[PDB]
């Protein structure tokens, strides 16, 4: 039952956002941690590895 | 050829947003099956 509780949580935080045409790279930083591209291995840019 | 030139725009855009969305619809299924 917790870890039911858990993901109806994600469930609604993940339903409940704006639509993109109004977002901005930091809204998809914070929703979505994955588009953050670390610094603590990629400082200049473009952070993302230029071979990829 | 600057009457077509918003096409390469649109494959830029439309589907930068695409991506992003299907991405979601998919997740909410996923969240679902869980």
């Amino acid at each position: 039952k917790t870890r039911i509780q858990e993901y109806e949580k994600e469930l609604e935080k993940m339903r409940n956002i704006i639509p993109f045409d109004q977002m901005t790279i930091e809204d998809l930083n914070e929703v979505f941690p994955e588009t953050k591209l670390d610094k603590k291995k990629y400082p200049y840019w473009p952070h993302r590895p230029i071979e990829t | 050829y600057g009457a077509s030139v918003g096409e390469f725009a649109d494959k830029l855009n439309e589907q930068k947003i695409a991506q992003l969305e299907e991405v979601k619809q998919a997740s909410i299924k996923q969240i679902q099956d869980a």
